[PDB]
């Protein structure tokens, strides 16, 4: 399910959720537009969670770009 | 797989790395599934500058690209 909070818990990054909710993602479409300063700015600082999250965005992007 | 790493730490054993553990399991880096995003600038903020443990690291994940 495309939302935000289904996205972060099938790579494992549910700890995540109020960090997205409270900066404003609301949609995975919000998220498909987010680079690394977007991604430390939610206070994500883990450098694997960081490189996890942002992996994820890049590939879901190429997969709804063509 | 049952003859495949079943996890970071059996990884860094196999490997003959597991000085590195609490690097990679304090840093993000305590899933297969992120061990395998690791680069070489990676390795750097991790502060893990031997160059034969880096070569030894990066041939450990391009198998799990295979994985």
């Amino acid at each position: 399910s495309l939302t935000v909070g289904d996205w972060l818990d099938s790579i494992r990054m549910g700890r995540y959720r109020d960090h997205f909710a409270a900066g404003g993602y609301s949609s995975l479409g919000m998220v498909l537009r987010m680079n690394a300063q977007d991604v430390r700015a939610l206070g994500i600082t883990l450098m694997g969670h960081q490189k996890k999250i942002l992996g994820s965005i890049q590939t879901m992007r190429a997969q709804l770009s063509s | 797989f049952p003859s495949q790493p079943k996890s970071v730490e059996d990884l860094l054993d196999r490997i003959n790395l597991k000085e590195h553990m609490p690097t990679f399991l304090f840093n993000g880096y305590e899933d297969l599934d992120t061990f395998k995003l690791l680069e070489e600038e990676d390795l750097d903020e991790l502060n893990i500058r031997d160059p034969e443990h880096r070569a030894v690291l990066l041939t450990a994940v391009e198998l799990l690209q295979e994985y």
